């Protein structure tokens, strides 16, 4: 192995416990209330409470499902978040946001496995909500990249989409499009805009409610986690190379927005996805492949 | 004494072993159509890895042409047969029990 | 072309049946032919080679 | 561009000098097996060392130093 | 207050980004180990590592 | 042996089909434009388009006025079958220009 | 661990030392190993661990149907061209392109006539 | 880029007509006669020989008896599939043109289904897939293995004449036929029976697929005239009809003579129009002579070709055979000829839409005496 | 194809092109005949191809160092 | 043993090869566009290999640190002309391409 | 090279599971772990775009597909377990006779550029292509109807 | 504001009176047809650039830096009147 898995995934778990502080936290600024303060006295000691006590509640034995997969879904989860960063930070692939794409094109299984899990004849339709949104967006996702890779040009001149090429310079071109993949990240971590699960879910739907103690932690945490890698993906492709404080900022511009925006139902954002980020996506994948080389 | 042949070997076994698995397996372990079809999708991906591996054999970009071309073509086969199926279900008569496992 | 093609007639009448795939090959990629060098030209250049190596004129066939 | 062609045109000069270097090396390695192969098949009758596996061409060796499996 | 969980979300990955740039560079030899690699210059590389071998083979 | 090096901007690429055949007429323009061809198209054939485009028009309004839509099938039919033949006369115009075919009267005519 | 088994693999470069070099080596961009996928699958290892150690610890104490399809179509129309974008085009495969990217767009424009863009089914 | 042109034509003709059609849908036009027109138009672009022309004439008959844009927009798909079926150079070719033409096959027996003969139609679909995938599993294998032996892809091989068997339905490969021209529209098998025929037949003549054995056409002879002389059912009796006589096309096509298959081809085509589009039962009646070879139609000549061909490579027991199973089949014929006058009596529907069935039995009573010179 | 996969052309595409110009040379009637005539070109490609020659020969000499060490 | 200087050395000293060597490059060239076999471009192959390594010398006493700082700056930058543009102007400098 | 061999050889147990399992939804999950074994294998020949295009392909659309359907018409499969020993190794008897004494080559290593494979398919190859759009515009209007 | 478009809608049927007739330009609420280039413009920047989306953004920010309303329950207690029972 190599030592730089550990320089990688600890950051990673410290990250993402104060991002979800940082996301209450502005809910308080916007709501005029202030941030957790009976926990200690920084706050800085707030979400290990959270981790720590949701180790000690007493387990749940598995009820009318099989265990298999239901144990499978969270070890998905937390298998895509590693891969997903010890790739964007630690190797050299030609090719390697593709590999990126690819690993977000599984984030779909996590949820899927866990509606198989309820086995509900509502649950089946709510789940395939919430994969259906996925995969939409993912197509956005992958034209915006077809676009990426256009301006994305090697010192040699070959094409690639090496992540620290195109994190070499900074174009602005590609922000009609940047402004697409934001939307589209957005989508992708369900947001509020496009979260219609908090109204589904209210009552169960189907999602990852079922899960209890550590399963759950797991799941919430990969959430965070990958708004944090679609934060740095932001930075990485459209706005140079990587700065710690830019993909926080971009962090807190999600939460800002979601704040601001309410959510969409079901045929609306689906229906902007296909009939209006798609085809803007085509004519900027036109608009890049045919600015030209 | 050749590392070489005797991947080859292996390889050419397992590729072999999983062709003839997706084409017989479904039928000889009567199945539903469902996974009539993903067995059938096995087998197309055991050739389309086959002529990569040609590919690679003898440094050509056919058979990768070829691969790209199996991809398509089991891929939109795949969604016409699942629309059939999905079809086919759904006009079941409440009188027949296993519509989808006409294998039996 | 790679994978199709449709065959005409030649009103003229020069050009005449060879095969497709010969002739696509050489259009599209080209035939590269080698031929041997003769030994007593190999040994003559070798040996000026090898004379201006003990000369010294000639460098290192290893920089280190 | 005017970075690749650069690039390109160093490239294109290095190639002859990394091929020739390359062809020399292997001869010398195989006058060794050659050597080796005399040596083992000195009992053996009517084998001659050095026969020609192509009457014509040069055959390369299929394997190469510069691809290497990803994994 | 939003800026204290924000700088320590920042500041953490500031240092894990230092703490893996020094590690590759120490260990890789040079800065450019991220980027991009052709057959060429992957090729290179390999003879490179084969003939530093043979030299110390050499030298001893 | 050794990778050749590739120039990424300029990698040798063709046109999917090739017409395999040694001109046998004389070649006025070995690689015609569109509008070369097109300038290069006889009389007779324009005639022949302009033919088409006629019955292709009456045509395409009786078949639409069965649909209650005969005049924009009409010039719909029009300009498909316009545009198909004018793209047949264009190709046979460029071959007598690449010499391939029969090519006479275009050398006369624009020596 | 690749490890090359011949002496051209190895540039005909002679002795054991090489050898003993190539098989404890450590897994370095620069040097041999380059876009190499196994520091991924070591990666995956890793976090499959992980999440097994979390597991574990507390035990001891018709439109979905339709977007699925229309989803894996399109997905390999754009898979169609990704190889397009990696190469520095001339005109002529841009005009290939223009082809292709005129029929897929075809197939969009019969997708919002007949409605299915519509989710209301 | 000239030569790109040409096939660049018909994408772009198809294309636009496709999106004519979606922007001038309405209730008003659900017969789309204008676009049938457009398309038949656009195909004939794509006509450079005899073969090409002929599959022009069978594609434009069969377009003009669909009905509604969509259905016509996958015939000429199928048209399109069929035309670089003909130009195929080597596998991929092969593979690429006979799949396409698969999917075009399952979307038009899918779309002419009613809603009460889906539970038939959709079973004979999916078992129809499942069979093409066993055979283009096969032949995919066996060309990787093939490809990576000889370095080439070359489309004269055992590979593509077995697969070649599974298209043209001969000997243990005519079951799928069986079971979905059995559930699907009449226009539909009456098309597809016919047209993909005639790309194989060229395929087969122009890339030297021929095999040294007589087994296969033999056991589709036999096998079709005794299957179609013990089928009860109307449509299975026509249906191994096609068997048994593909099997001895077949044996004739393996010997060179493309001529006569190109022209049996056709005559059967003409000949099984009457009988598929039953309206009359006169027309059927010619229709079913013909058929059977009989001489006042054209449908003697299209059979008197293939038997002149047999007797010129003097192979005895296919010449034995191919008279007794010819009678055998004759039994079937007649008890067609039976049902419509001689049984009971017989009410059918009176749909009146006989586009070139009329010019169809036309061609048929009056195309013998200009055709005599072939025979 | 023989387009090479990297650049250039396939690692046995002048080999087949050797067979296919003595094809084309030849004046038999029949292609069988033709093929029978440029054989031995045919042999050189699928030695190329496959190498099997000189794999029996490795065979050999590894056998009778086997059968010397063993002595 | 053949050997050439290593890869960054090189590239550094590219564009002089062309103008020093200007001879053994083009019958290299020559040679193995007309013959395959290796053993048949043997003699050329050696006098590049040996021209090669020749310049590389006389380049490390007329210029010993220039070369140096080049070749360490295009190594460090993973053997790119464009960032290692000031060592390269200072190199050719200090020995002068072309004599 | 134990890593070459451990996936070429795990690739047949994967498939093996697949048809021995009585569930369509297990049947999906052991077929996925195939897909990803499948890209693994391609990796070890040289491919990176086109273990790429097997895992975007089939992992992430296809497979959506399948469990979407499975779902849908979700049944009671678990009726009774028929996996006798007589049965299992018949199968791995007939799967031994198929698969033993074919022809083998040496394991291939082979570099690929996405360069040249973008201009062949866009320049010499561009037939290719466009009758694959061609398919999957088939496929889009017969499964949407 | 208060005016709508003719294809924002929150009900099927309304979306369908709305697309294919032309009594919503009779109703006084609704916003008409641009008639002018400029208009037209003005119209497809404001839904395509997300514009009331951002005006309600800046309200909000000015959340994050408006005094909070707050007590500390235990340091800190409600006003409570003689009268409270
Ligand atoms: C008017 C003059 C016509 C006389 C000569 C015709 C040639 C000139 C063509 C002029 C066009 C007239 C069309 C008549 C025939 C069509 C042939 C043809 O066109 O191509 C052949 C011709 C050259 O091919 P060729 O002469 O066959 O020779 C090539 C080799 O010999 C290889 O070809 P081969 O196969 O012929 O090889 C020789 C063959 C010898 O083969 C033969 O002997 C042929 C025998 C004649 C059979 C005739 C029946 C064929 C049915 C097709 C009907 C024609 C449809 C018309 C389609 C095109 C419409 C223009 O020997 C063999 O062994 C092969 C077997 C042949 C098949 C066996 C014959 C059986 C046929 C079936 C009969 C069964 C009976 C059916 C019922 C009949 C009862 C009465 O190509 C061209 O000249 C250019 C074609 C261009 C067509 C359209 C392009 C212009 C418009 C472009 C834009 C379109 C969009 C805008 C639309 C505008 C309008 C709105
Ligand atoms: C004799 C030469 C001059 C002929 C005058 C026609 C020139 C007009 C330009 C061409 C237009 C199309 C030509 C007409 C052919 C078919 C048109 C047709 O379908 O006729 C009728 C209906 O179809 C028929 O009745 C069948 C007619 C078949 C053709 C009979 C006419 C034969 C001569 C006309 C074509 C001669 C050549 C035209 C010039 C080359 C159309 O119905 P509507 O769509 O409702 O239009 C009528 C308009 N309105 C009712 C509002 C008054
Ligand atoms: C480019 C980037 C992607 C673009 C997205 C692809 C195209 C999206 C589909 C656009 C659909 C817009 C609304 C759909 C309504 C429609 O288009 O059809 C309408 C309107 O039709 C139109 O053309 C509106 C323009 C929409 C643009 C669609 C044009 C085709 C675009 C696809 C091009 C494919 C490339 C093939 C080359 C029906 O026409 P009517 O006016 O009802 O005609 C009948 C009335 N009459 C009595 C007069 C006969
Ligand atoms: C040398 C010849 C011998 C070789 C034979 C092969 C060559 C064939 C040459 C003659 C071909 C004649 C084909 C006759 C077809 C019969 C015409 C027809 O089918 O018309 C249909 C057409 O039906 C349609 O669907 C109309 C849509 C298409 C309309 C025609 C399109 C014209 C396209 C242009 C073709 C020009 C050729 C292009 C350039 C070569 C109308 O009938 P229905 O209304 O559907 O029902 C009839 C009902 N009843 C008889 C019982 C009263
Ligand atoms: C049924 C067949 C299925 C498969 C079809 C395969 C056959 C088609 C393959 C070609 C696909 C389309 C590619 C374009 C075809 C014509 C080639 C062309 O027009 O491009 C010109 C490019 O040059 C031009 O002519 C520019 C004008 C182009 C104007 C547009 C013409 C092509 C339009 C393509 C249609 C796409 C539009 C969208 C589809 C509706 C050729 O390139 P060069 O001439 O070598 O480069 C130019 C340099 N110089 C002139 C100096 C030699
Ligand atoms: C006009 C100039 C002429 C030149 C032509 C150029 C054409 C534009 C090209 C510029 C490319 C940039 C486009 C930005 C993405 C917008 C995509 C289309 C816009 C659009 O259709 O509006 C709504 C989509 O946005 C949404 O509402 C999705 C929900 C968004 C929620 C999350 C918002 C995140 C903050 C916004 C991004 C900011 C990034 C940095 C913070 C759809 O809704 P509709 O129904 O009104 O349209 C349908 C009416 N038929």
């Amino acid at each position: 192995m190599n030592l730089n898995i550990i320089m990688t995934v600890l950051p990673l778990l410290v990250s993402v416990a104060f991002l979800t502080l940082s996301e209450r936290a502005v809910m308080g600024s916007l709501q005029r209330r202030m941030g957790p303060a009976v926990s200690g006295a920084f706050g800085i000691l707030q979400p290990f409470w959270d981790g720590f006590k949701l180790a000690v509640k007493e387990p749940i034995l598995p009820a009318n499902a099989a265990a298999g997969i239901f144990y499978a879904a969270p070890l998905i989860c937390i298998c895509i978040c590693v891969a997903s960063w010890c790739t964007l930070l630690l190797t050299d692939l030609s090719i390697g946001g593709l590999f990126l794409l690819l690993l977000s094109s599984l984030a779909v299984y996590g949820v899927l496995l866990a509606g198989y899990s309820c086995n509900s004849k509502y649950a089946f339709l709510g789940c395939l909500r919430s994969v259906s949104l996925m995969i939409s967006y993912e197509l956005v996702i992958s034209v915006v990249i077809l676009c990426v890779i256009l301006e994305t040009r090697d010192g040699n001149g070959f094409p690639c989409l090496n992540l620290t090429e195109t994190a070499s310079q900074t174009k602005i071109i590609l922000i009609p499009a940047g402004l697409l993949f934001y939307i589209c990240s957005l989508a992708e971590s369900k947001r509020v805009p496009f979260d219609l699960p908090e109204a589904e879910a209210e009552l169960v739907a189907g999602y990852n409610v079922e899960y209890s103690s550590l399963g759950f932690a797991v799941f919430f945490v990969a959430e965070y986690g990958n708004t944090l890698l679609m934060a740095a993906l932001i930075n990485i492709y459209f706005l140079g190379k990587l700065n710690s404080a830019l993909i926080a900022a971009i962090f807190v511009s999600f939460i800002w927005v979601r704040g601001t925006l309410p959510r969409y139902r079901y045929d609306m954002f689906m229906q902007i996805g296909w009939k209006s980020l798609l085809p803007v996506a085509l004519a900027l994948y036109l608009a890049q492949a045919s600015l030209g080389y | 004494h050749n590392d070489a042949e005797f991947l080859g070997a292996v390889y050419n076994f397992s590729i072999r072993s999983v062709f003839i698995t997706g084409i017989l397996g479904a039928v000889y372990w009567r199945r539903n159509l469902i996974t009539m079809l993903l067995c059938s999708e096995i087998a197309f991906i055991a050739c389309s890895v086959n002529f990569l591996y040609a590919s690679a054999y003898l440094n050509d970009m056919a058979g990768m042409l070829f691969s790209i071309t199996i991809t398509t073509i089991s891929a939109c086969e795949t969604a016409l047969g699942l629309a059939l199926c999905v079809g086919y279900f759904q006009s079941r008569a409440a009188n027949e029990v296993e519509a989808l496992n006409l294998l039996k | 072309s790679s994978l199709f093609g449709r065959t005409e007639v030649d009103p003229t009448g020069k050009n005449t049946n060879r095969n497709h795939q010969y002739l696509y090959n050489l259009k599209v990629l080209g035939h590269k032919t080698y031929t041997r060098r003769d030994p007593n030209e190999l040994q003559k250049a070798q040996a000026e080679v090898d004379t201006l190596s003990a000369a010294g004129r000639l460098g290192p066939l290893s920089p280190f | 561009r005017l970075e690749a062609e650069e690039v390109y045109t160093a490239r294109s000069i290095l190639h002859p000098i990394l091929q020739a270097e390359w062809d020399l090396r292997y001869l010398e390695h195989q006058r060794k097996e050659r050597e080796d192969e005399a040596k083992i098949m000195k009992d053996v009758p009517g084998w001659k060392v050095g026969e020609a596996t192509s009457r014509r061409r040069w055959l390369p060796p299929v394997e190469s130093f510069d691809v290497r499996p990803l994994i | 207050y939003a800026l204290p969980s924000y700088v320590i979300v920042s500041a953490a990955w500031a240092a894990g980004f230092w703490a893996i740039d020094t590690y590759q560079i120490y260990k890789e030899g040079k800065p450019s180990w991220n980027q991009n690699k052709d057959q060429f210059q992957r090729a290179l590389y390999r003879r490179d590592w084969y003939l530093r071998r043979e030299q110390e083979t050499i030298g001893m | 042996t050794w990778p050749k090096p590739i120039n990424p901007y300029d990698v040798p690429s063709s046109p999917a089909y090739h017409r395999l055949q040694e001109p046998s007429y004389p070649v006025i323009d070995k690689d015609p434009d569109f509008w070369t061809a097109v300038s290069n198209v006889r009389k007779e054939e324009w005639g022949t388009t302009a033919a088409v485009a006629a019955g292709t028009f009456v045509m395409g309004y009786y078949l639409g006025a069965k649909g209650h839509t005969g005049k924009a099938s009409a010039y719909f039919t029009s300009f498909l079958a316009t545009k198909s033949i004018t793209l047949y006369h264009a190709y046979n115009s460029a071959d007598r220009l690449m010499g391939f075919k029969e090519n006479s009267r275009e050398v006369v005519k624009n020596v | 661990l690749y490890n090359a088994m011949t002496p051209a693999q190895r540039y005909f470069v002679e002795g054991e030392h090489v050898v003993q070099a190539e098989a404890n080596r450590d897994i370095l961009f620069t040097q041999l190993d380059s876009n190499s996928y196994l520091p991924v699958l070591h990666y995956v290892l890793v976090g499959t661990a992980l999440g097994v150690v979390f597991l574990v610890l507390p035990l001891l104490i018709v439109s979905f149907y339709i977007v699925s399809i229309m989803y894996l179509l399109f997905d390999i129309e754009v898979v169609y061209l990704i190889p397009y974008v990696m190469t520095n085009a001339t005109e002529y495969m841009y005009w290939v392109m223009q082809t292709f990217v005129a029929i897929l767009v075809g197939g969009f424009f019969y997708e919002w006539r007949m409605g299915a863009l519509e989710w209301r089914e | 880029m000239w030569e790109n042109l040409w096939y660049l034509d018909i994408l772009i003709n198809v294309l636009i007509i496709t999106i004519f059609g979606l922007i001038s849908c309405s209730s008003s036009a659900t017969k789309s006669y204008d676009l049938k027109g457009c398309f038949i138009i656009s195909m004939v672009g794509g006509v450079y020989d005899i073969p090409s022309a002929i599959l022009w004439c069978l594609a434009s008959l069969s377009i003009l008896n669909f009905n509604g844009f969509f259905a016509s927009l996958f015939l000429v798909f199928t048209w399109i599939s069929n035309l670089f079926a003909m130009q195929s150079l080597n596998f991929l070719g092969i593979y690429l043109a006979f799949e396409m033409q698969s999917l075009c096959l399952l979307v038009l027996g899918k779309i002419t289904a009613n809603e009460n003969q889906r539970w038939f139609a959709y079973r004979g679909l999916l078992k129809y897939l499942v069979l093409s995938l066993i055979a283009g599993s096969i032949f995919i294998f066996h060309a990787s293995s093939s490809y990576l032996q000889s370095g080439v892809m070359i489309s004269d091989s055992l590979v593509t004449y077995v697969f070649l068997l599974f298209k043209l339905g001969v000997a243990p490969f005519h079951m799928y036929t069986l079971e979905l021209f059995s559930v699907v529209s009449r226009h539909v098998a009456f098309v597809f029976s016919t047209l993909p025929k005639l790309s194989v037949l060229y395929l087969i003549s122009n890339s030297n697929i021929g095999s040294e054995c007589v087994w296969w056409g033999l056991i589709s002879l036999w096998l079709g005239s005794i299957s179609q002389y013990q089928s009860v059912f109307v449509r299975s009796i026509l249906l191994y009809s096609s068997v048994a006589e593909i099997g001895l096309v077949l044996l004739v096509l393996q010997e060179g003579f493309s001529w006569e298959a190109f022209s049996w081809v056709s005559i059967y085509f003409l000949s099984l129009s009457g009988v598929w589009h039953a309206n009359s039962k006169f027309v059927s009646a010619i229709s079913v002579a013909s058929i059977a070879g009989l001489p006042p139609f054209l449908g003697f000549i299209g059979k008197a070709q293939i038997l002149k061909s047999l007797v010129s490579i003097n192979l005895g027991i296919l010449i034995f055979s191919s008279i007794l199973a010819a009678t055998i089949s004759f039994i079937g014929y007649l008890r067609l000829i039976r049902l419509m006058y001689l049984v009971s009596p017989v009410k059918w529907k009176n749909n009146k839409d006989s586009s070139f069935i009329n010019w169809s039995t036309w061609m048929l009573t009056v195309g013998t005496l200009p055709m005599v010179y072939s025979v | 194809s023989g387009f090479g996969l990297q650049s250039g052309t396939a690692r046995c595409y002048d080999w087949y092109m050797d067979y296919l110009k003595c094809m084309d040379e030849s004046k038999a009637p029949m292609i069988t005949l033709r093929k029978q005539e440029c054989s031995e070109w045919l042999e050189d490609y699928n030695e190329c191809l496959h190498r099997d020659k000189l794999k029996l020969r490795k065979l050999l000499i590894e056998r009778e160092k086997n059968k010397q060490e063993a002595a | 043993v053949a050997r050439v200087p290593y890869s960054h050395e090189l590239y550094a000293m590219a564009k002089h090869i062309v103008f020093r060597n200007e001879k053994e490059h083009n019958a290299i060239l020559e040679c193995k566009a007309q013959h395959d076999w290796p053993e048949d471009c043997k003699p050329e192959s050696e006098a590049i290999v040996r021209a090669t390594n020749k310049l590389f010398q006389d380049i490390m006493q007329k210029a010993p640190e220039e070369f140096k700082d080049y070749a360490k700056c295009l190594d460090w930058y993973g053997l790119k002309f464009s960032k290692c543009r000031e060592k390269q102007a200072a190199f050719e400098a200090a020995f002068p391409l072309s004599e | 090279m134990l890593l070459i061999y451990i996936m070429l050889s795990n690739i047949v147990v994967l498939a093996l599971s697949v048809v021995l399992t009585s569930s369509p939804f297990m049947a999906l999950m052991y077929s996925i772990l195939l897909y990803l074994n499948v890209q693994t294998i391609l990796w070890s020949l040289g491919y990176d775009f086109m273990a790429l295009i097997y895992a975007l392909v089939y992992v992430g659309a296809l497979a959506v597909l399948f469990l979407f359907v499975v779902m849908m018409v979700r049944i009671q499969v678990s009726t009774l377990s028929t996996k006798t020993i007589q049965s299992v190794l018949s199968w791995l008897a007939i799967i031994l006779i198929f698969s033993y004494g074919d022809v083998s080559f040496s394991f291939p290593c082979g570099a690929e550029s996405l360069l040249n494979f973008g201009t062949q398919l866009y320049s010499s190859c561009s037939d290719l292509t466009l009758l694959n759009s061609l398919a999957l515009t088939i496929a889009l209007f017969g499964s949407l109807v | 504001g208060t005016e709508r478009r003719p294809g924002q809608s929150g009900a099927w049927k309304q979306v369908d009176k709305q697309r294919y007739s032309s009594e919503w330009e009779q109703d006084p609420t609704f916003k008409q047809v641009p008639k002018n280039v400029s208009e037209v413009l003005d119209d497809s920047v404001s839904v395509l650039f997300l514009t009331d989306i951002v005006r309600g953004m800046m309200y909000s920010a000015s959340g994050f830096f408006d005094d909070k309303v707050t007590i500390l329950y235990p340091f800190e207690k409600g006003a409570v009147s003689p009268r409270f029972r």
